[PDB]
RNA sequence: UUCGGAGAUACUCGAGUGGCGAACGGGUGAGUAACACGUGGGUGAUCUGCCCUGCACUUCGGGAUAAGCCUGGGAAACUGGGUCUAAUACCGGAUAGGACCACGGGAUGCAUGUCUUGUGGUGGAAAGCGCUUUAGCGGUGUGGGAUGAGCCCGCGGCCUAUCAGCUUGUUGGUGGGGUGACGGCCUACCAAGGCGACGACGGGUAGCCGGCCUGAGAGGGUGUCCGGCCACACUGGGACUGAGAUACGGCCCAGACUCCUACGGGAGGCAGCAGUGGGGAAUAUUGCACAAUGGGCGCAAGCCUGAUGCAGCGACGCCGCGUG
RNA sequence: GCUCGUAGGUGGUUUGUCGCGUUGUUCGUGAAAUCUCACGGCUUAACUGUGAGCGUGCGGGCGAUACGGGCAGACUAGAGU
């Protein structure tokens, strides 16, 4: 299946992460089909961004994200606006 | 029965594939080598790059003969080929494995190692 | 082998190969029978055996013992075979 | 209960074949034609223009072709071991 | 209730049947001068499980079998015999267009051709599992996407002519077979063609690449970390299941090597993570965690992950800072 | 040693056309990482991240024809009779 997974591209003491779309049967630091965001969990709130208009495209066609990405997807609000929840708005700070 | 100027194929992996009986040991003027008789032989041809080289004078024990041999129970043993295995002065084979069937007469002549590593003993 | 699943997996593989063998023996004997029918040009038994031949061939395709592409290839093959009988 | 039972195919532009032009040298192999292509390309280090040719095979649904025959061709699915081309139109026939 | 056994009804669950995964993941670079690799295209000549979406269906049944139990043989490895039981395992059905054939329309071309349909005659699918009483997991036929893949081709990329003739399934065609698919991929027949001095065929060497080193650049050297592609998995040959196979920790055979045997017979493949021996001038811990991410499976919690995160050792290299 | 000559390389003047080379522009590709520029943070650095170049090449479309090349011609100055 096409996955929206969290790919690790960081150092020993910093786990920077960069979100794309890739096939499941693929290693982390492989070829990502298209880059759609980044996630740095070192600042106080976070450092979060998703493209928010190709993420809808991938979720509509069937790119299922993983379990750490699903939380972040509710956070950016794309999950709610894709599933028709009343909390469609993004809730990041 | 194997006698001098008889060629036997070698039933081991020392490298020799054919040896020429020089003497049949076991007495003055002894003529024939049956199953389990010890022979001094010269290696008439060997595998290229083998351990045992052409023209080597070696000691060998006959382990299969095409002449039928009587067992004491009135049975007979016969093979399609004359074959010997090169042995060390303590009757252990110079090679590390034996190819082909082996006559049981080597058991009571104390070729026990050869019996052990023979594919199957008749 | 070693893996607890691998022994079970082989035990399933033998089941698969045998139950597959029943099927491909059936369809081979049946295509040979159809060739017997067509070579003779009876055109009566050859006309009425298709109801069995494509029946079991499509059964094979549904159960997946073979694949629908070659299934279509064979059925077109004998269809055009009788089309000149 | 409401859908169209056939989602239409997404409109994708038709990928085209590649066409080229060449003569013919040999003809007596039974609906096969041999076109000797031409190409010139910049020499990688000395910078000259090198003239390099080809000898390739194209189809003939009708086995009529002389020697010469400036003709054009485009690719196909392989019809033999080394068949990759098809004759499309014959111009300025062998004179 | 014996005082240390019975009671499956019962959460819980050993052994057992089935599904998915195991083709991803990791290693090595032996082989390979090749569409193997880099770059760009063609597939009107193709496949693609689980993922998303659109539409109908879940309709009747049968018969075995594991496991279990009683036993037999063998040293074991393992295996024979007899009862007994299921399922989303297997088999039989009814209906169902994306099978086919034939005859036609309607659109488009790039020729074999492509799609949407109609008529007629043939055909093929499934299934159930749980519930605190709006806990929920399924399945099947298909249209289209997404992804992965297969194949084909232009260009590019070592030495050598003290290698000049190479090719017979070779070159093409027809009818077939076979493939997922075109294709001498294979086969019967027919003709005698194809490649080559722009280097065929051969010999030697070699994994390739983005890159790395150097250089002002062009070039020269090189392909180590990372990443992409390929090939291989003791050596050599082959199939199976499955969507998907160089099937490293699958199977079959042959060969070489180590071990057990009661001598009849069997087991093994670290170029996975370690680590050992051996060669060398020379390169390391038989550590921890699944905390994170990626992955496998399950409604889920959860279990697996030597991938991964790390950690130890080597000044092995770069950078930084002290020894006032 | 010299010459002739095969493949190849190269080729006078002019007209028209094609636009293959050449050349212009755009689109797509040229993954990520690497290298360069600018910032940002690990105490600075090494290292990392982000944005902009690189990705020289290739494919499609739309332009051009000065030069080279193909074609259809012409001239006599080269060449030959
Ligand atoms: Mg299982
Ligand atoms: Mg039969
Ligand atoms: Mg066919
Ligand atoms: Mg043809
Ligand atoms: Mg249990
Ligand atoms: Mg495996
Ligand atoms: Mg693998
Ligand atoms: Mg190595
Ligand atoms: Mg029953
Ligand atoms: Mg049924
Ligand atoms: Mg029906
Ligand atoms: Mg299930
Ligand atoms: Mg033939
Ligand atoms: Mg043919
Ligand atoms: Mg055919
Ligand atoms: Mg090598
Ligand atoms: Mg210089
Ligand atoms: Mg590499
Ligand atoms: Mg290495
Ligand atoms: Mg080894
Ligand atoms: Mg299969
Ligand atoms: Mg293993
Ligand atoms: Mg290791
Ligand atoms: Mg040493
Ligand atoms: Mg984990
Ligand atoms: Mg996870
Ligand atoms: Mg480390
Ligand atoms: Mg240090
Ligand atoms: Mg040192
Ligand atoms: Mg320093
Ligand atoms: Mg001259
Ligand atoms: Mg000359
Ligand atoms: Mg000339
Ligand atoms: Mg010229
Ligand atoms: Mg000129
Ligand atoms: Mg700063
Ligand atoms: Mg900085
Ligand atoms: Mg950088
Ligand atoms: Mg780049
Ligand atoms: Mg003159």
């Amino acid at each position: 299946a096409v996955k929206i997974k969290l790919t690790r591209l960081g150092k020993i003491r910093n786990p920077q992460y960069r979100v794309a779309v890739a096939d499941a049967r693929t290693r982390r630091d492989g070829r990502a089909i298209e880059v759609i965001g980044r996630y740095h969990p070192k600042e106080e709130p976070s450092l979060i961004e998703i493209n928010s208009e190709r993420a809808q495209y991938w979720l509509s066609v069937g790119a299922q994200p993983t379990e750490p990405v699903l939380k972040l997807l509710k956070i950016t609000g794309d999950w709610q606006k894709f599933k028709g929840l009343p909390g469609a708005q993004g809730r990041l700070k | 029965m194997i006698q001098q100027e008889s060629r036997l194929k070698v039933a081991d992996n020392t490298g020799a594939k054919e040896i020429l009986c020089i003497r049949v040991l076991g007495g003055s003027s002894r003529r024939y080598a049956g199953i389990g008789d010890v022979i001094v032989a010269t290696v008439k041809d060997a595998i290229p790059g083998g351990n045992v080289k052409r023209g080597d004078v070696v000691k060998a024990v006959v382990v299969r003969t095409v002449k039928e041999r009587r067992r004491p129970d009135g049975s007979y043993i016969k093979f399609d080929e004359n074959a010997a295995v090169i042995i060390k002065p303590d009757n252990d084979p110079r090679g590390t494995r034996i190819f082909g069937p082996v006559g049981r007469e080597l058991r009571e002549k104390r070729f026990m190692k050869i019996i052990s590593l023979a594919p199957e003993v008749l | 082998a070693n893996i607890k699943s691998q022994q079970k997996r082989n035990r399933t593989n033998e089941r698969a190969r045998l139950r597959n063998k029943a099927v491909k023996s059936s369809l081979r004997t049946a295509v040979r029978a159809f060739r017997e029918a067509a070579h003779a040009g009876d055109k009566a038994k050859a006309a009425e055996l298709l109801a069995s031949t494509n029946r079991k061939l499509d059964k094979a395709a549904s159960k997946g013992v073979i694949h629908k592409n070659q299934a279509a290839n064979k059925k077109s093959a004998l269809a055009q075979a009788l089309n000149k009988l | 209960v409401k859908g169209p039972k056939h989602t239409p195919r997404t409109p994708k532009p038709r990928g085209r074949r590649k066409t080229r032009i060449g003569y013919v040298v040999s003809d007596k192999m039974q609906k096969t034609i041999v076109v000797e292509l031409e190409d010139r390309m910049r020499h990688p280090l000395y910078g000259k223009i090198i003239r390099t040719t080809k000898k390739v095979k194209a189809h003939d649904e009708d086995s009529v072709a002389g020697i010469g025959d400036r003709v054009s061709l485009m690719e196909t699915r392989p019809l033999s071991a080394t068949k990759r081309w098809r004759l499309v139109e014959i111009l300025e026939k062998a004179k």
